[PDB]
């Protein structure tokens, strides 16, 4: 059918989460075990759960691996989605992935060349699915589909403490600022940001699993005049933990 | 393509009737090509369930009822491949042995190694498939 | 808690909302290093992979007509190939995958339902390995004759 | 008893007000004298929070995730009908998955924060109780709660 010989799955590991493995023979109906081959060679036998009778996950031909979203891929489940970012973070050291309308940012933890002024141009004006994946990407639609529609936007960005929320926040109201036509004493950038120290003392705090954790919602609303430029920002809290 | 003396020269102890195993090799003795698979085909779409041997008339019946899949496997004088994309005419010896001992009815690499004696391979790897398709047809 | 999120969602809704995922993916601060165990916890309670659980069920794979023939030129018989390209790969799709729930036809592109872009590489697989076959039986006849 | 709950009532009070009084005049260094025509908002906010021990914190958490996925899984709907409408295919072959019985088991009257509530105007009432009055209400009459 499709679990032929030399063809490779997914099996479930304690150390990785998810192995790779290939068909040493072809599934026939109602067997009660595969027979595979791991990183080091051609060992095991698979046990089928027998009240079930379930088969493991396949994974992706080699044509479609390393894309820049992940609906492209046909098989669609979690070893494929896991694999997938992994190679284009570590191999490539792309940390920007679609999935669909969604942005996946990964925190390098290392600094990178690909927020200069250059970059910023090349995003400026461009739509989102002819360009590299990036946070810029998703501001220049935003910019975009405000004056398209007569309509403001709202940028969601969202993720455990510390996946990187505030850099990407940081990042997005750089571009706004520098495609805009700039604000001379203003500059508002600089200003919201020496506001997020006051925010962090009064709104964040230590919990069990991190050192510094957000328990509210921040909202920074950046106001534009009807010559499209940054003039101010407002800021909105919500969700307290009282 | 029925032959009562080639049925014969596979019944060896004229008992009359030949192991239904052998029926592979009676039907590329008669003349015909056909696969393993039509071969299994052909026994399984007769309750020859349980029949160890066949004999003469049961492989005639088999023959009629089958004669057109059958003749089918003696058309063909020609073989193209869909290996080869760029069209030079050449594949390499790992390509050639992987279609033959990987792919369908699987030959073993012994047959193989038998059908590389004598055929040149170049300083690439490659062997023109041409000359290689003829000189194990024409034989 | 409940008002607060009622005040929040009607903002929200007054705008076109635009979405980031930040994911992290080891817990010690290490440059370009990745954690399977908190990259799998990260994507779950992120919505991620439910996300991509339910854009499985429709058409998820999208080819244009000219992505789709250049791949499989290979897997039409030569006859079958016209000089309009979009409705050659109407008629190719149509003997090659037979349930037709299982794809659909735009303007522009070709809308596959999952697991189905990947038959279409194992029937490539499976073309050159059925083409063996037809090889093999015509020397097994040969040699046969021969001995 | 009383005394020690309206004690920390105050506290709570007094810093909910002063972190407000801190959000205004915050903002009236980063309001312009110029007229706003639109905005751009970028919400920065929380995903689903899950520890081995989980209590109303956690609970509050999940509960404002919910309202945010609920919009995105509209959003996406949306987004879905106008891609396939561009290249004319039949638009009422996705189905929607919604998430209203799960919002509605938190925060519907006789759902969880509504027994909650009720429990905490009880002059006898505990957790204990509260936990039962949930497996009588809920338990086996709905399939989004377990015990």
């Amino acid at each position: 059918e499709l679990y032929t010989k030399y063809a490779r799955v997914w099996i479930p590991d304690p150390e990785e989460v998810w192995k790779s493995a290939e068909l040493l023979k072809d599934y026939k109906p109602g067997d009660k075990v595969l027979q595979l081959r791991l990183e080091e060679g051609k060992d095991l036998e698979y046990c089928l759960d027998p009240k079930t009778k379930e088969l493991p996950p396949l994974r992706n031909p080699d044509i479609l691996v390393g894309e820049n979203d992940l609906t492209a891929l046909s098989y669609l489940h979690e070893p494929a989605v896991l694999h997938n970012l992994k190679v284009r973070f570590i191999d490539s050291k792309l940390i920007y992935t679609y999935c669909g309308i969604v942005l996946v940012a990964i925190n390098p933890y290392e600094q990178l060349p690909i927020y200069g002024e250059d970059i910023i141009n090349a995003y400026s004006g461009q739509n989102m699915g002819d360009m590299d994946p990036h946070i810029f990407a998703v501001a220049e639609e935003a910019y975009k589909q405000m004056a398209r529609d007569e309509r403001n936007q709202s940028i969601i960005v969202s993720g455990e403490s510390g996946a990187g929320k505030t850099v990407s926040a940081k990042y997005a109201m750089r571009y706004f600022a520098t495609v805009s036509g700039s604000a001379s004493e203003a500059n508002v950038e600089e200003k919201v940001l020496a506001s997020n120290p006051i925010m962090e003392s009064i709104g964040n705090a230590k919990t069990t699993r991190n050192d510094n954790s957000s328990r509210f919602g921040k909202y920074i609303e950046i106001g534009f005049d009807k010559r499209y430029r940054i003039i101010g920002a407002n800021m909105r809290t919500y969700l307290l933990e009282k | 393509a029925e032959f009562k003396e080639a049925f014969s020269l596979f019944d060896k102890d004229g008992d009359g009737t030949i192991t239904t195993k052998e029926l592979g090799t009676v039907m590329r003795s008669l003349g015909q090509n056909p696969t393993e698979a039509e071969l299994q085909d052909m026994i399984n779409e007769v309750d020859a369930d349980g029949n160890g041997t066949i004999d003469f008339p049961e492989f005639l019946t088999m023959m009629a009822r089958k004669m057109k899949d059958t003749d089918s496997e003696e058309e063909i004088r020609e073989a193209f491949r869909v290996f080869d994309k760029d069209g030079n005419g050449y594949i390499s010896a790992a390509e050639l042995r992987h279609v033959m001992t990987n792919l369908g009815e699987k030959l073993t690499d012994e047959e193989v190694d038998e059908m590389i004696r004598e055929a040149d391979i170049d300083g690439d790897g490659q062997v023109n498939y041409e000359e290689f398709v003829q000189m194990m047809t024409a034989k | 808690f409940r008002n607060s999120l009622h005040l929040l969602m009607e903002t929200l809704n007054a705008t076109t909302p635009h979405y980031v995922r930040c994911i992290k993916p080891n817990d010690f601060k290490f440059p370009f290093t990745f954690d399977e165990k908190r990259a799998v916890q990260q994507l779950r309670a992120c919505g991620v992979l439910e996300t991509i659980r339910i854009s499985a069920a429709g058409f998820p794979s999208r080819w244009t007509y000219q992505e789709f023939f250049s791949r499989y030129r290979v897997l039409m018989k030569q006859k079958d190939v016209l000089s309009d390209r979009k409705q050659t790969c109407k008629n190719v799709l149509e003997k090659l995958i037979l349930d037709k729930d299982k794809y659909q036809f735009g303007k522009t592109k070709i809308f596959f339902r999952a697991g189905q872009v990947a038959y279409l590489e194992k029937i490539r697989a499976d073309k050159l390995r059925a083409a063996c076959i037809r090889i093999q039986k015509t020397i097994r006849g040969w040699l046969m004759r021969k001995k | 008893l009383h005394a020690i709950n309206a004690r920390d009532a105050l506290a709570k009070h007094i810093y909910a007000n002063l972190f407000n009084w801190i959000v205004d005049h915050v903002n009236k260094a980063l309001h312009s004298t110029v007229k706003q025509h639109s905005f751009i908002g970028v919400l920065d906010i929380y995903g689903f929070e899950t520890f081995e021990i989980n209590s109303f914190e956690q609970f509050c958490i999940n509960y404002a995730n919910e309202k945010l996925q609920q919009q995105f899984n509209m959003h996406v709907f949306k987004l879905e009908q106008e891609e396939y409408m561009k290249e004319q295919i039949p638009w009422t072959l996705i189905d929607f998955y919604d998430n209203q019985p799960c919002i509605n088991l938190i925060e519907a009257k006789m759902g969880v924060l509504d027994l909650l509530d009720e429990e905490c105007k009880m002059p006898k009432g505990s957790d204990d109780t509260w936990a039962q009055k949930l497996y009588n209400t809920h338990l086996n009459k709905c399939a989004l709660f377990e015990k």
